[PDB]
């Protein structure tokens, strides 16, 4: 266990930027699996096992309080 | 990066 899925929720309903990106719904939950890029792009997996890039700038965690 | 993202974000920031 080194990089578990990071649970995030989208603040709006968007569908990638090209055909290689993931599609999420407003309030849907996704699990990031890779790191963020210079364009705020993050690679992850949806709960359905779908893989691709998702706009990190359009989502936030839904884990615990900020502290 | 792979491709030029939808970025910058749309809203929910400045409050």
């Amino acid at each position: 266990m080194k990089v578990p899925g990071v649970r995030v929720r989208a603040l709006y309903d968007y569908t990638g930027q090209e055909a290689d990106e993931l599609s999420f719904k407003a309030g849907e939950e996704l699990m990031k699996i890779s790191e963020e890029d210079e364009q705020g792009w993050c690679k992850g997996r949806l709960l359905t096992g779908h893989v691709g890039l998702y706009p990190a700038n359009y989502v936030e965690k839904v884990g615990l309080a900020a502290a | 990066t792979k491709g030029p993202a939808p970025n910058p974000p749309p809203i929910l920031k400045v409050w």
